[PDB]
């Protein structure tokens, strides 16, 4: 890629968007959409739920905002300490995964900002790149382990802080892309 | 080892009806198992809602 006068420019755009986008997506109490209700006992019946991971709401209702944070509750003959179960109830009742993306896109962000201070330390621009792929790992593996749960039909639909998150992910990727241009500059000039 | 269970365990385990062991069993998410004929155990397992 040339132009590399703008590329610091253009990397920097995507990596801020990419975490506004995430953290929006991760402080809003909803993903995407879905059938079920807005909090128990559009209460009971019917409603479609706006459902999330670490938060979920609804959205067209009698009533709207009622959102609620994720929980559990028992089931016939128990079968919750299974070896499976209790792995999933463990991973699923957490928002581990998108907020630990969240911190290492931020620390992406807190990375990058060493173009300036700490000047012509050069190849430290590697720690962007690990801080972007992390930061994407943590991203799909929430998002798998979100539908993975969610799927189970409720008549889901997609909605825009679930855009905001998968899109996030894309986004990573061509800003890693581009910050691994500016690292192999780098690398170009210790190596002159 | 049952019956010196079921001789003292409370609140009292034993049922006047069918009907009430079944609703115990529900009731209890299966946390209590009715002691029953098998014929009736398997009509109630054919009547819906079947858990």
């Amino acid at each position: 890629l040339f132009d590399r006068g703008v590329q610091m420019l253009l990397t920097t755009v995507g990596a801020f968007a990419a975490f506004s986008l995430m953290t929006i997506a991760v402080g809003t109490d909803y993903w995407l959409y879905s059938r079920g209700v807005c909090k128990t006992k559009k209460k009971n019946e019917e409603v479609m739920t706006h459902s999330g991971l670490w938060r979920t709401c609804c959205l067209e209702g009698n009533f709207k905002g009622l959102c609620k944070q994720i929980d559990h509750f028992p089931e016939d003959a128990d079968y919750e300490a299974d070896t499976a179960e209790y792995f999933l109830r463990a991973v699923r009742a957490s928002s581990i995964f998108p907020i630990l993306s969240v911190i290492l896109l931020f620390m992406g962000g807190l990375c990058i900002a060493a173009s300036e201070f700490y000047k012509t330390r050069h190849n430290i621009i590697l720690s962007a790149g690990i801080f972007f792929v992390s930061a994407g790992l943590s991203n799909i593996i929430g998002i798998i382990v979100y539908i993975s749960a969610n799927a189970g039909k409720n008549s889901y639909s997609y909605g825009w802080s679930f855009y905001f998150g998968a899109l996030s992910f894309i986004i990573a990727e061509m800003v890693g892309v581009l910050a691994v241009h500016m690292f192999i500059d780098r690398h170009k000039q210790l190596t002159g | 080892k049952m019956w010196t269970y079921m001789r003292s365990a409370e609140p009292s385990v034993f049922v006047r009806t069918t009907a009430e062991g079944v609703a115990r069993v529900r009731k209890s998410k299966g946390k209590y198992a009715y002691l029953l004929e098998s014929t009736m155990n398997e009509y109630i397992e054919q009547r819906k809602p079947c858990d």
